[PDB]
């Protein structure tokens, strides 16, 4: 858990073998002990406050001449597969040593009926950087959807795509089939990230 | 309001997502071609219409109404035919001004049917910027510093708005205490004249409540009228020619009936 | 005695609708004798601190919690397609903590 | 069975712009021993 | 129950009626 | 018995947008030996 959390590159301090027989793995515990204290401290050195970045994006104006055509498979509900070029994140902030995905939002430019709820679901296939359960989110408000019955940060359990790395590949497709979809203009995704320097 | 474009307004209650239900002006059947009534309410497709800055404000000047959208980094309208074709998704050129807050936001002095936001007060005057429906840059002007100056948001006693008791179409500056009355001739970009005082207002200073007046002209000049609430009457003040005011009209409320803070006073064209 | 708290921003401008303004503001020195804490990310404009939730009594120090009032700052935009003659002025605010 | 859990009260009045009212309710005895 | 003004000075002439709310939990 | 919790102030004013008020209040005693 704290290595991920921290992307600390590669240390260890919990081992094997501590059980013995001869004496009983006595003092296994201790040994753990002392091994989630030094990790505590390495937590509370390292996990320094660090940069946050707001960033969104127009499905359209991502895809260029190719939106009109994806438009008309989403308008067909077929699957949409597209990639995020972190290009766009050095371009809107050069200097930042390291960027990982904190979390995701979207918003639809539509109509909705009174009581409609759009059925729809993304995806994530795969992310850069080396950063499922967790790869997949489902969305029915539409308006600024997150898939969360309450959306808060610091939450015990980590989020959809908490610390993914931000070059990474995505599919959408709605899954309502009767529900209408020549309403639809374009997608707006929301990206909290955070990065180094 | 009258999204219909009837030349009255329907009573479009909205409750959730969805629940835009237009109980609608219709005339009653037999009598003179007269009598009119609301009809039940009707459903129709709209947008999810929420977290956006919502509104059904026509932004082009059009007189045919969009739907506002402002929502965290989200910002355009769509626009609403009078057959409810809730057109498709418009971004805006989009330039608005930062919404620092409401607080004394600006609509007529850029120009009948141009209305921009301006945020201002004592001694500095932002420029509104619509054109049309986009807009320039808020560029900044203040008056001659002489000028007296017009700052809403006080409740002590008092009043502001932008309401034309002058009855030239302007829906100047007016201020009001519980005994006076002053308002700002219009000047244009980011200037006023110095005000003018209408005489002939007044009420208890023990008791008078800001809330409990009324904005509206009545006598169909253009000049802003006025109205006061006791529990039991309305004072109706009429605007004399723009320049001060009538003896008040005491009004018997509907027997029984007494006027309290729940109660809520308009005056339309149903 | 006066020592800084916190700090926001905010940027008379106009903004396109999903415009994600980029621009930071660090700090260079501060007297009093009151890096990692001194540099802050911005693209709401409209009242930014950067922070994706802002209060008080964070377990963690605050970007400028504590530095001496008298102080030298640097300020840049980042983001190079973005319009900028939209901008008028900038204003500040501080939240400072003092003695007496 | 039914207890109470809390209550409020509104009036339907005027009052000055700041102007405190002041009133006060008592509870006198309840049923069911509470 | 037992209800009373205290002020006064203060005018209540202005008083329509007044409007209880309470709640309350119940078995089944 | 009556002790003060706590204070407010309000202001019928006009101020520029970004002016920043400044002024101060202070108890010089209080009654009750508090």
């Amino acid at each position: 858990s704290l290595l991920y959390e921290l992307n600390l590159g590669e240390q260890s301090f919990v081992g094997g073998g501590g059980w013995n027989d001869l004496y009983q793995g006595l003092m296994a515990g201790e040994t753990l002990k002392l091994a989630l204290m030094r990790m505590e401290r390495v937590y509370v050195e390292q996990n320094s406050r660090r940069q946050e970045i707001t960033k969104t994006i127009s499905l359209k104006a991502l895809l260029g001449e190719s939106w009109p055509a994806e438009l008309n498979k989403l308008k067909q509900k077929t699957p949409i597969n597209f990639n995020l070029e972190e290009q766009i994140f050095v371009e809107d902030y050069q200097e930042l040593y390291q960027r990982r995905i904190k979390s995701v939002s979207v918003s639809l430019p539509m109509l909705v009926g009174p009581y409609e709820d759009v059925c729809a679901q993304l995806t994530q296939t795969s992310s850069s950087y080396s950063t499922q359960p967790n790869q997949q989110i489902s969305l029915s408000t539409g308006v600024n959807d997150s898939g969360l019955f309450m959306l808060n940060f610091d939450d015990e359990r980590f989020l959809p795509f908490e610390g993914s790395g931000v070059d990474s590949s995505w599919r959408l497709q709605f899954t309502n089939l009767k529900q209408n979809l020549d309403s639809l203009n374009d997608v707006i995704l929301h990206v909290k990230y955070t990065a180094a320097i | 309001i009258d999204l219909y474009g009837e030349g009255t307004p329907g009573i479009l209650y909205q409750e959730t997502p969805g629940a835009w239900w237009y109980k609608s002006p219709q005339r009653q059947i037999g009598g003179d071609s007269n009598a009119v009534t609301y009809g039940a309410m009707k459903a129709l497709p709209k947008i999810p219409r929420l977290q956006e800055g919502a509104t059904l404000m026509d932004i082009n000047g059009d007189g045919r109404l969009d739907w506002v959208i402002t929502s965290a980094g989200v910002r355009g309208f769509h626009s609403i035919h009078s057959t409810g074709e809730w057109t498709h998704f418009t971004p805006l050129n989009t330039l608005p001004t930062e919404y620092f807050h409401p607080k004394a936001q600006l609509a007529d002095l850029v120009g009948a049917g141009l209305s921009d936001l301006v945020l201002i007060g004592p001694k500095s005057v932002r420029l509104y910027a619509n054109q049309q429906g986009n807009w320039a840059p808020a560029q900044d002007v203040t008056q001659a510093e002489n000028v007296s100056l017009p700052v809403i948001g006080i409740d002590s006693r008092q009043l502001v708005a932008f309401a034309d008791m002058l009855g030239s179409g302007q829906q100047h500056l007016v201020e009001i205490t519980a005994d006076s009355v002053k308002c700002w001739p219009n000047m244009g970009h980011g200037r006023f004249g110095q005000p003018l005082t209408l005489e002939g207002f007044s009420q208890p200073q023990t008791s008078f409540n800001p809330d409990r007046v009324f904005l509206a002209d009545i006598d169909g000049s253009g000049t802003n009228d006025i109205i006061y609430a006791h529990s039991e009457c309305l004072e109706i003040y009429l605007n004399e020619s723009g320049n001060r005011f009538s003896k008040p009209i005491s009004l018997l409320l509907p027997d029984g009936v007494n006027f309290d803070n729940t109660c809520q006073l308009q005056a339309a064209d149903i």
